[PDB]
RNA sequence: CACCUCGAUGUCGGAUCAUCGCGUCCUGUGGCUGAAGGAGGUCGCAAGGGUUGGAUUGUUCGUCCAUUAAAGUGGUACGUGAU
RNA sequence: CCGCUGGGGGCGAGUACGAAAGGACCAGACCCCUAUAAACCUCUGGUACACUUGUUGUCAUUUACACGGCAUAGCAAGAAAGCUAAGUUUUAAAAGGCUAGAUUGCCUACAUUCAAUAACACCGAAUGACCCCGACUUACAAAAAGUUUAGGACUAAAUUUAUGA
């Protein structure tokens, strides 16, 4: 899926000397990159951005208000989310964070993606995501991204890829309705129907809606609630769906959909959570439950 | 539903590519017999090798075992 | 059209529900007659599952364990068989009682072709692995299996010491009624 | 779920003992539920004064679909049964007949609190 | 521009050529790609060829001190086809110096050059800059004043 | 040159309870305690196992949690599928009001968090109106049983066209 | 008119599915208003997406049942039988 | 390059206006609905053909005890996973997706087995392996989790036939 590459003549009429030492002293002559960012709590800065999270499905369960109403709540789960690598504006062209999440060994790694990891010198990661960031954002290597990071009542826009359903008909792909099952209709029950016009168009439109493998497509949720963050076991309880199967990572965000530049008043930590104590915290050992926060919101039984 | 016109040798070539085969990469071969068959599959005389001496298996000692005979 | 492979089930075989239920009674009762039969993959993964329901059911020696034994399999001659000798062959084992060796493909239609048999067996393919694996009591798994609840499961003879002094007493006999 | 073209009972004492839904007065382009205003037409009469053959309108009670509440509950009705109503959003009928007349409403159907037996 | 000196300087084309300078200031875009076209062709030279690609690297700098003749900023478009049912995209002059600049005189040079497959190499051939200052500074490079514009 | 042990490798500290096989506050039933905790270890220190193998055993701690929290809240007598019911269910419509319910249960729909029962009963003047409620949701105060009635079938569906008349257990008006 | 196909080539319907134009029915809108704001008449821009029921006729013609913000008019071999 | 952001009724307002009946422009935001689009199975339901219960005829049944065959799964009732909608969430300026990609970074990468349609599984495993399968337990899962290397992904010794899998 490439185009042919390149023709690549060699013989420059040896004006090749110019070219190596206009490279020689271009290369020496680019800045420095920038120190090591080293990042505590900062200013909320209205057009600034945040890092997202690399989050695991890991399925729904129901909880009740204390207006008391049912909500449908889909669990997910932060799996050692870290920062891996960084971008920023001197050395490349944009400012990002780069994210890993979850383990795997180095035997079933490839050798070249678990060569990054060890000069990263991070553990390896399953998955390797980025994010685009402002330049306050920019959180060292190797800092977690946790549910700490995100508050209750705060709205996420997560992004999953569907499940897999295989080839299907335009019947539940395209939901096309299709001919009646008994006045007459020979075979076409499930038809498309018709799909080009005739001589005058001559031919099937480049976006005509035929049968196909659906499945595994990057399908965003755009601006659902967050109702509990569990902080100790990494737990964030959004409310309604959330695309894909259970177990594969989804990703989230703040909400760009709803975007004053106030970020509607959530207590929103700018760079990430920066945790202070980092002692006193146990390794995954006989540990407990912890607390948690969550929204109240007004009048769901305002009248009937 | 009708060929309008006859396939060329060259469009027929290209048209026939999903029928070819591809080589398998790798091979157990018995050293004792000479015999060829993938690395998950017996291929011995209790499968079909007309070949087989035995000397597949370089080791059997079981003896012991005591039970009730059903007669 | 409902997914059996990909969601745990049982394989279809291309045959009905009732066709395919007789064909696995006869192939296990054929399986424990003869202890190694060669039939295709999919049958032999299926037999294989079979083969562990039924072995557990005639391990279990009880009245309905045998009326239930009695429909599945049919020889008679075979359900004495799984009843005492397979039974006392496997008594102690957590399943895994069958082992399967592919064997290449048959030369009728080309289908995938694997070796079925009983493991633990005088003929058998390989060396079996002992079903318990007695413990040290001076290694971290006995200490693991003492301080949370589990049983000893140590390797045993048919009958035990612990019932000998039961059957060694003369007035424990009933003189056979 | 109470589609177009539907039969329901009406069950107070206006006179009519049976009524087909032909339209629905909101957006709702699928079903109706308990607690909407629909255009009903009678197509039975109880042989008294409201007589055969009139397109009036009725708020459905009950219905045999689960009706979902918020908290996760849900009410079954063995019925699909409505009331009349008038111009005035008030039923015609004296009372709602007890027969089939038991349901969950407070919101400005403070009239119907009294016409029903018993709500809830 | 910590890279994009670096990357201009990665030749893909033959180099047994010359290469030009043409300063862009002041000049119609339309005679200037007339004179573009002519020196990238290579009939300039006596020894051209139907055949044989030759032809020069043509460097031109100041590429947005070059202007639009009678209204043609908010008049003249630029249109194209995707391909797709609803498909036609014009995009005026004024926008077209909003999204990229040069691309006035590389639509310019790109309509006057011969119609084959011969235009891929020629049109690599034109660097545009939009700046005083170009890669190429150590670079032997021979300038291509135009005659004088005063005919009229 | 500078051999040194990281920040990352201070994840090697003493243990809170310092000896604990399984890990304890699992929430799971009797016997075979598992012995890890399905959302702390992340791979970093773990007997693996596949997520989504991970992710369903964090579900059911997760609602077993929340169960017996409610649980401990609030008691409920252990009851069958075909006995009367009578419910102290405070309306949300309204204001919390304590409505009392009472009706035959014809199901005990389900096991969880999400566990459900069905009442029915049929008003002597309006028929039969069956109601479905969640066993553990916060607007239940508690139920007790009075009427027993001992019918073969889990599922008593076949009471929807049965005698009206002995289904009488509330004619409040 | 008979220029094109009689070595015969689906139109005079809707069922499904479309694409485009604007001479805009609505939604977004500006001017004149005999402009009390409402409610209207034009006139100027704007084609993003919306235009539902079915009872009667073989009718694409048409009503009239009653709902909507509206129940648009056309190019589509008066779109669409190798569906 | 594609998709592309639909509306209605309230609240604003018994209102500025207007003798007076008669009632707005602003949608600017909040509450309800309804589409369209994208998902999901948490609820509510449907289905579920090697699940559970009851039962008819008939053939087997040295017991017309239990079990088995066939009669649409014989019939009827009730089910869990999975799928699904009539169910449940989300649909702002630009959002969102698809294909190519300057760069940058890295490289102990010939690609065999774990079931013939991996879509389970590459964001999985192959013995320092719970990947699969089996066994045991769970009515506070009417069954998908927990223990376990019993069986298959072979394999090694001079300190364990071997992970606290
Ligand atoms: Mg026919
Ligand atoms: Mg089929
Ligand atoms: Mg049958
Ligand atoms: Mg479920
Ligand atoms: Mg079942
Ligand atoms: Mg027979
Ligand atoms: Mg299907
Ligand atoms: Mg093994
Ligand atoms: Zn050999």
């Amino acid at each position: 899926g490439y185009q042919p590459p390149k023709p690549r003549f060699p013989l420059p009429d040896s004006i090749a000397s110019i070219v190596e030492e206009k490279t020689r002293e271009h290369r020496r002559s680019a800045p420095a990159p920038p120190p090591a960012p080293k990042l505590e709590p900062r200013p909320m800065t209205p057009t600034s951005l945040r890092t997202g999270c690399i989050a695991t499905k890991a399925g729904m369960t129901q909880e009740w208000d204390e207006h008391g109403v049912r909500v449908p709540l889909t669990v997910l789960w932060v799996d050692e989310c870290q920062v891996v690598g960084l971008k920023t504006r001197p050395v490349h062209g944009y400012n990002a964070l780069m994210l890993g999440s979850g383990y795997k060994r180095q035997k079933c790694m490839s050798p070249s993606e678990a060569g990054f990891f060890l000069k990263a010198g991070v553990p390896f990661k399953k998955l390797v995501a980025e994010w685009q960031v402002s330049e306050d954002a920019l959180v060292p290597v190797g800092t977690a991204i946790g549910a700490a990071h995100y508050v209750a009542g705060q709205r996420v826009d997560v992004t999953g890829w569907t499940k897999w359903k295989g080839f299907q008909g335009v019947m539940r792909r395209w939901g096309f309705k299709g001919l009646p099952a008994s006045h007459g209709v020979s075979l076409s029950h499930r038809a498309p129907g018709s799909i080009g016009n005739r001589q005058d168009p001559g031919k099937i439109w480049k976006g005509k809606k035929l049968p196909g493998c659906m499945g595994d497509e990057r399908r965003t949720v755009h601006n659902c609630l967050v109702y509990k963050v569990d902080a100790a076991r990494n737990l964030v309880y959004l409310r309604g769906q959330v695309p894909g199967p259970v177990g594969r990572s989804v990703f989230l965000r703040d909400s760009r959909l709803a975007s004053p530049a106030l970020r509607a008043s959530w207590g929103l930590p700018f760079p990430t959570h920066v945790p202070s104590a980092e002692e006193l915290k146990a390794a995954p050992a006989p540990g407990d439950v912890s607390v948690v926060p969550a929204p109240d919101g007004p009048g769901v039984t305002a009248w009937r | 539903a009708t060929p309008k016109k006859k396939l060329s040798l060259h469009r027929r070539g290209n048209r026939r590519v999903w029928y070819w085969l591809k080589r398998k990469t790798e091979v157990a071969k018995c050293s004792y017999c000479g015999a060829l068959s993938g690395r998950n599959q017996m291929f011995s005389g209790a499968a079909g090798n007309s070949a087989c001496t035995g000397q597949c298996v370089e080791q059997a000692p079981t003896p012991p075992a005591s039970s009730y005979p059903a007669e | 059209a409902r997914v059996r492979v990909r969601l745990g089930d049982w394989n279809r075989l291309n045959r009905k529900w009732q066709h395919r239920v007789s064909m696995m009674k006869t192939m296990v009762t054929q399986l424990l007659e003869k202890e190694r039969i060669r039939t295709t993959l999919a049958k032999a993964k299926t037999l294989q599952r079979y083969a562990d329901k039924v072995i557990t059911l005639g391990k279990q020696g009880t009245r309905e364990a045998w009326s239930e034994a009695r429909g599945i399999v049919r020889t008679d001659r075979e359900l004495h068989k799984l009843f005492t000798q397979v039974a006392l062959r496997y008594r102690e084992r957590p399943g895994g009682f069958t082992r399967l060796v592919r064997a290449g493909w048959r030369e009728r239609d080309a289908a995938p072709v694997a070796f079925v048999e009983l493991v633990d067996r005088p003929g058998e393919l390989r060396p079996a692995n002992p079903a318990l694996q007695r413990p040290n009591p001076l290694s971290v798994q006995a200490w693991i299996r003492q301080q949370l609840g589990q049983p000893a499961r140590e390797p045993s003879p048919l009958l035990p010491p612990s019932v000998q002094q039961y059957l060694r007493e003369e007035n424990r006999i009933q003189q056979g009624r | 779920m109470i589609p177009k073209y539907s039969f329901l009972k009406i069950v107070d004492n206006s006179g009519a003992k049976l009524a087909q839904v032909i339209g629905f007065y909101g957006h709702q382009g699928g079903y109706a539920s308990v607690g909407d205003v629909v255009k009903v037409v009678v197509k039975e009469a109880r042989g008294e004064k409201t007589t055969a053959g009139v397109m009036r309108k009725a708020v459905v009670v009950e219905q045999k679909y689960p009706f979902h509440r918020q908290n996760g509950s849900h009410v079954q009705y063995l019925r699909n049964a409505a009331v009349l109503l008038s111009e005035k959003g008030q039923p015609i009928g004296n009372k709602v007949r007890s027969m089939l007349g038991v349901e969950f409403n407070k919101p400005r159907w403070a009239k119907l609190k009294s016409l029903s037996k018993r709500l809830f | 521009e910590a890279i994009k000196h670096l990357k201009d300087l990665q030749h893909i084309k033959l180099e047994g050529l010359r290469f030009r300078i043409i300063d862009a200031k002041g000049q119609v875009v339309g005679r200037l790609a007339e004179q573009i076209s002519v020196i990238l062709q290579g009939k300039d030279k006596p020894t051209y060829n139907p055949t044989k690609e030759q032809g020069d690297v043509v460097i031109v700098v100041n590429a947005s001190h070059v202007e639009l003749t009678h209204d043609k900023w908010n008049t003249k478009l630029y249109r194209w086809h995707t391909g797709y049912p609803g498909g036609l995209r014009s995009r005026p002059a004024g926008d077209q110096w909003e999204k990229d600049p040069r691309m006035l005189l590389r639509n310019a040079v790109s309509g006057m050059l011969p119609k084959n497959k011969s235009r891929e190499a020629r049109m690599e051939k034109l660097k545009i800059f939009p700046e005083a200052d170009h890669p190429f500074q150590g670079f032997p490079l021979v300038p291509y004043v135009p005659p004088p514009r005063r005919l009229q | 040159r500078l051999s040194l042990p990281q920040r990352v490798l201070r994840d090697l500290r003493p243990p809170v309870q310092p000896y604990t096989l399984a890990p304890k506050l699992a929430q799971r039933p009797t016997t075979t305690p598992a012995q890890y905790t399905p959302w702390t270890p992340t791979r970093a220190l773990q007997r693996r196992a596949h997520v989504s193998r991970r992710m369903g055993f964090l579900m059911h701690v997760l609602e077993r949690e929340q169960m017996e929290r409610v649980r401990a809240a609030r008691p409920l007598p252990e009851f069958r599928a075909g006995d009367v019911l009578e419910v102290r269910m405070m309306v949300p419509e309204a204001e919390r009001k304590v409505v009392v319910y009472r009706g035959v249960c014809i199901a005990v729909y389900k096991k969880g968090i999400r566990s459900s029962f069905k009442i029915y009963n049929v008003f002597p003047d309006s028929g039969g109106v069956v109601q479905h409620i969640p066993l553990y949701m916060p607007d239940l105060v508690g139920v007790k049983v009075v009427g027993r009635i001992p019918a073969s079938q889990e599922r008593l569906y076949y009471l929807l066209e049965r005698e009206t008349g002995t289904s009488d257990y509330t004619f409040q008006t």
